[PDB]
C-alpha cells in the first residue's frame, strides 16, 4: 500500500515537471485546446509558491539564530 | 566488383576519392605535429589539423552507415557534414601557412 | 488501564516537547550550545548521540503502535525533528541508518531525511553530498527490502530534482549507473523509481548522459513490451506512465540523439493503452517542437503500415492522425518538397484503408476527411515541378 | 585503421573501424584545448550521433581557434 503510494507520487512528480497542465493520476478537438494551454503560467505559479515557502523558513532560521546568539552573548558577558 | 563499386562511389560521391587521398597524406603530418615541439604556432596547427582529420573520418562513418541502412539515400552532399569539411579544411589551410 | 496511562503518558511527553521564552524552548537551547564556541565538542557529540537514540525511540512506538495514541506520537515526532538543525540532523541520523536493524525504522528514517531538505536551500549542498554518498552505499545493502529500496531512490530523485546541478558530478554519474542497473529489477516499483531517477539525472546531465544512452532507451522499450503483456500488473498505469515520462524527459534534453530510435517511441505512445490521451497527446507535441520533422514523416510511414494499419485501435489511429496534422502544418516548404515521395506513398496508403479498416462507415469517413485536409495542406506549399511527376 | 584501408573498399569494412578514429582525432583536439564534452563517445551510437558530438565540440572550439590563427598569422 505504501509502495503504490510512493509509485504514484514519484510518477506524479514527473508529471508536474514535464507536463504541468495535464491532470494527475489518482481527440482531434482535444489537440488544439491542449495546444492553446498556457502551461508557462502554471510553471510560474508553482515556482513562486515554492519560493515563498523557502523564503519563509529561511527567515525563521535567521530570526531563531539571532535569539540563541544573543543568549550566548549574555552568558559570556556575565 | 572493385571497379564497378569504386566507379559507383565516384558517380555518387565525387568527393569520396579526394577525401581519402587527403586523409592518407594528412595522417602522417598529424602525427608529426604531435611529434614536433609544442610551440604556440605548432600547438594550434595540431588543433586545426586534428579538427580536419576528425571531420573527414566522421564523414566516412556516416557514408558507410547510410549506404547500409538508407537505400533511398543517394547524395551525402546534402548532409551538412560537407559544410564542416569546408570550414575545417579552410581553417587547417590557414594553419598550414603558420610557421 | 494500561493503555489509558500510555495515552496520558504520551500526552505528558507532548506537553514538554511542545514549543509553546528562551529558557522554556528545548529547540533554542540546542542551538545556543551549538552557537557557543566554548561549548565542548564532546557535549555536542552527546546531543547528536542522545538525539539519535531519541529519534529511534519515538519511531519505534509509531512502527509498533489505538488511533488516538497513533496521533499523539506524530505530535511528538513533529517536535523531535525540529529540536536540532539540518547539519547536525544529517550527521546524527545518517550513521544510525546502518545501525538500525529494523526495516520499518529505516523506512521512516529515510523519509524524514528527505523531508528535512524539502524546505532547504543552497546552504545544504555540502550536506546533501554526504547524504547522497551514504544513500548510494546503502542501496546494495537494502536491495532485499523493496520498500526501502524504493524510498531511497525516491529521496535521490527528490535531491537530484532540487539543486541537482549544484551537487557534485561524480555522485550524479554514480546515481545514473545505479538507476540503470535497477531498471532491470523484477519488482515493478523498483523499475518505476529507477525510471524516474534516470529522468532527473538525464535532465541534470544533458548531453553528458549520452554515454549511458545505449543503457537507457533500449531497455526502456523492452520494458514496455513486457508492460503490455502483463495487463494484470496492478501498477500498469503507474508503470506505463513512467515509461512515457522518461521519453518526455529526454525528448526535451537530447532530441537529436533520439532521432534514430524515434520510431519505437511512437510505438510506445500509440499502444500505451493504460495512459490517458491527454498525457500521450501532450508528449506528442514535444516531438514536433523539439525533433526534426523530416525524420518524423519517414518513420510515420513505417510505423503505420507495420503496426497501426492492422491495430484497429481507435486511440492509436487518432494519435497517429494528431501527429500527421501537427507535422505537415509545421514542416518547411523546402523540406516538404524533399520528403514528398514518402508522403505521397503514405497518402496512397491512407486512401486504401476502406479495404482493410474494420471500423464502421462513420469512423472511416471521418478518417478520410482528416486525410484530405492534411493532404490538401501538404500539396500546397510546393511547386509544379515536384508535383507533376507525382500527379 | 582508416588510414591503412584508404591508402575505395571501406564500404566492405565495418563502419566501426572508421568511427574509432573519429574518437582519436577529436579527443586529441578536446585534450588539446584542455591544455562541452570530455570525450566523443563512439560505443553504441550511429554516425549521426557521433557526428552530433563532433559538431558541438568542433563548433565551440572554432571561436578560439580562429582567433589564435589570426595571432599566429
Amino acid at each position: 500500500q505504501t509502495s503504490k503510494y510512493q509509485a504514484t507520487s514519484v510518477v506524479n512528480g514527473l508529471l508536474s515537471n514535464l507536463l504541468p497542465g495535464v491532470p494527475k493520476i489518482r481527440n482531434l478537438k482535444k489537440r488544439v485546446q491542449l495546444q492553446n494551454r498556457d502551461v508557462h503560467k502554471i510553471k510560474k505559479k508553482c515556482k513562486l509558491v515554492k519560493k515563498k515557502k523557502v523564503k519563509k523558513h529561511k527567515l525563521d532560521k535567521e530570526q531563531l539564530e539571532q535569539l540563541a546568539k544573543h543568549q550566548v552573548l549574555k552568558k559570556h558577558q556575565h | 566488383d572493385d571497379e564497378a563499386r569504386d566507379n559507383y562511389l565516384r558517380t555518387m560521391f565525387p568527393e569520396f576519392a579526394p577525401l581519402s587521398k587527403e586523409f592518407t597524406e594528412l595522417a602522417p603530418k598529424f602525427d608529426e605535429l604531435k611529434k614536433s615541439e609544442e610551440n604556440e604556432f605548432n600547438k594550434l596547427k595540431l588543433i586545426a589539423l586534428g579538427s580536419y582529420l576528425g571531420t573527414i573520418s566522421c564523414y566516412y562513418s556516416i557514408l558507410l552507415h547510410e549506404l547500409h541502412n538508407n537505400e533511398d539515400f543517394t547524395s551525402m552532399k546534402g548532409h551538412p557534414v560537407m559544410e564542416k569539411i569546408l570550414t575545417t579544411k579552410e581553417i587547417w589551410r590557414q594553419a598550414s601557412e603558420l610557421p | 488501564e494500561f493503555l489509558t496511562f500510555m495515552n496520558n503518558t504520551f500526552e505528558f511527553i507532548n506537553k514538554i516537547t511542545e514549543e509553546t521564552d528562551v529558557r522554556r524552548n528545548l529547540r533554542l537551547k540546542v542551538y545556543s550550545v551549538l552557537l557557543d564556541e566554548t561549548s565542548d565538542k564532546k557535549l555536542i557529540r552527546n546531543i547528536r548521540e542522545e538525539f539519535g537514540t531519541l529519534l529511534e525511540g519515538v519511531l519505534f512506538f509509531i512502527n509498533s503502535v489505538t488511533t488516538e495514541i497513533k496521533e499523539i506520537l506524530f505530535k511528538v515526532l513533529g517536535n523531535v525533528l525540529q529540536i536540532l538543525p539540518v547539519d547536525e540532523f544529517v550527521n546524527a541520523v545518517l550513521p544510525l541508518l546502518s545501525t538500525s536493524t529494523n526495516e520499518d525504522i529505516r523506512y521512516h528514517l529515510t523519509l524524514v531525511i528527505g523531508s528535512k531538505f524539502e524546505l532547504e536551500g543552497s546552504e545544504a549542498i555540502p550536506i546533501v553530498n554526504n547524504v547522497m554518498k551514504v544513500l548510494l552505499d546503502r542501496m546494495p545493502l537494502e536491495s532485499k527490502s523493496v520498500v526501502i529500496s524504493q524510498v531511497i531512490l525516491n529521496t535521490m530523485t527528490a535531491l537530484v530534482s532540487k539543486y541537482g546541478k549544484k551537487l557534485e558530478g561524480s555522485i550524479l554519474t554514480q546515481a545514473l549507473t545505479l538507476a540503470t542497473e535497477k531498471v532491470s529489477s523484477d519488482m515493478t516499483e523498483v523499475k518505476i523509481s529507477s525510471l524516474a531517477l534516470i529522468t532527473n539525472c538525464v535532465q541534470v546531465l544533458g548531453v553528458k548522459s549520452i554515454a549511458f544512452y545505449p543503457k537507457i532507451v533500449p531497455p526502456s522499450i523492452k520494458l514496455f513490451d513486457a508492460s503490455l503483456a502483463d495487463s494484470s500488473n496492478p501498477l500498469k498505469e503507474q508503470l506505463q506512465v513512467a515509461i512515457l515520462l522518461l521519453f518526455a524527459g529526454l525528448i526535451k534534453r537530447i532530441p537529436s540523439f533520439l532521432m534514430s530510435n524515434i520510431l519505437d517511441v511512437l510505438h510506445v505512445i500509440y499502444f500505451s493503452r493504460e495512459v490517458d490521451s491527454s498525457i500521450r497527446l501532450s508528449v506528442i507535441s514535444l516531438i514536433i517542437e523539439n525533433i526534426d520533422l523530416k525524420e518524423v514523416l519517414k518513420v510515420l510511414f513505417r510505423i503505420w503500415s507495420t503496426e497501426i494499419a492492422t491495430s484497429n485501435d481507435t486511440v492509436a489511429v487518432s494519435l497517429f492522425l494528431s501527429t500527421l496534422e501537427s507535422t505537415v502544418e509545421n514542416i518547411d516548404k523546402k523540406s516538404a518538397t524533399s520528403q514528398s515521395p514518402i508522403f505521397f506513398k503514405l497518402l496512397l496508403s491512407l486512401f486504401e484503408f476502406r479495404s482493410i479498416s474494420s471500423f464502421d462507415n462513420n469512423t472511416i469517413s471521418r478518417i478520410e476527411a482528416s486525410v484530405h485536409e492534411i493532404s490538401n495542406s501538404y500539396v500546397l506549399k510546393m511547386n509544379d515541378k515536384v508535383f507533376r511527376p507525382l500527379f | 585503421e582508416l588510414f591503412g584501408v584508404l591508402k575505395g573498399r571501406i564500404i566492405l569494412k565495418d563502419p566501426s573501424a572508421t568511427s574509432k578514429d573519429v574518437k582519436a582525432y577529436i579527443d586529441s583536439v578536446i585534450n588539446t584545448c584542455k591544455n562541452e564534452l570530455d570525450e566523443i563517445t563512439v560505443d553504441g551510437l550511429d554516425a549521426n550521433q557521433v557526428w552530433w558530438q563532433v559538431k558541438l565540440v568542433l563548433d565551440s572550439i572554432d571561436g578560439d581557434l580562429i582567433q589564435g590563427i589570426q595571432e599566429l598569422k
